[PDB]
């Protein structure tokens, strides 16, 4: 029961290190 | 997480060879990332515990749209998703090979243009040893000078003719402006 | 040395050059048109084959 | 590409004709496997090629 994560054009393929950098800081509060 | 498979794991692994060879072809002809990782995880080393993860990693390199990735994820049967991934790899390969072919075609056209220009320059330097200017028409410059020589001539026409002749010399032979200048001079 | 098929017109960026020459061989070419044709053939050889100006030169020469 | 077990089985054979025949049969089996894989791959390539040429034309259009 957590708010949906805004991917924001950051596709994440299986078993591949990826970096997500969202402009909204509200996700930082959840983190 | 469903991982149903057939008991006889003898010929099913054969398609892995084709998949890895296709990946090798893509990376060699379409270098996107460093090739060390492929060496690190070698099929012969037997350290591939979950072939599904290796297949996903290989397909992850594909440039197919995320819609195609979702379509692949929709499939449940292992062979169907394997064939879908192979088709996606072929889809990327078609575009990549077409891009390379078009690039080399344009480059070859440019090279042929430059080479024929070099042959033309060899003509202008060997048959047309510098100084004659027969094709450049500076020989025609001298011809017009001698044509004007005999005439008892006003100064106005000489100054305008000198201006015209300087313009003709400045302008290259093929220019339409050069053609009009030549016609006026004649 | 400087040209192929000597005793005649060089390829000079346009093979049909030679053809045109034979198309004029049977003809008793007047000198004025002769020099105009020679100059225009040089001009055609100066330009690249696929250029629009080269196309216009080819049309005029034909 | 015979598996290590098959290579050991070949090494087990003593008579030279026996191991030669075993190697020839292993080549036959692996060649048949590769040929079947090639034929199935060609079948799949043709079936994907069932996608009309208009699909490649649309790829070009985009």
């Amino acid at each position: 029961h957590l708010p949906l994560i805004a991917i924001t054009r950051n596709p994440v393929f299986p078993r591949f290190i990826k970096i997500i950098e969202v402009k909204n800081k509200k996700l930082v509060e959840l983190l | 997480v469903v991982h149903e498979d057939f008991q006889v794991t003898e010929e099913v692994k054969a398609l892995t060879a084709e998949i890895v060879k296709t990946i090798r072809d893509i990376i060699a002809l379409n270098p996107l990332y460093r090739e060390s990782v492929l060496q690190m995880m070698q099929a012969g080393q037997r350290v591939v515990d979950n072939p599904i993860y290796l297949s996903d990693m290989g397909a992850a390199l594909t440039g197919a749209e995320s819609h195609e990735l979702q379509d692949v994820l929709e499939e449940t049967n292992i062979p169907k998703r394997l064939y879908k991934a192979l088709s996606l790899l072929k889809k990327e390969f078609e575009l990549s090979k077409l891009q390379q072919r078009l690039g080399r075609e344009v480059e070859e056209k440019i090279k042929q243009t430059h080479r024929k220009y070099l042959l033309q320059e060899q003509l202008k330097i060997i048959k047309k040893e510098l100084g004659l200017e027969k094709d450049d028409k500076d020989a025609i410059e001298e011809k017009f000078r001698e044509r004007l020589k005999e005439l008892v001539v006003p100064k106005h026409v000489m100054d305008v003719v000198d201006e015209e002749l300087s313009k003709l010399g400045l302008l290259d032979n093929h220019s339409s402006e050069f053609n009009v200048t030549r016609n006026y001079l004649d």
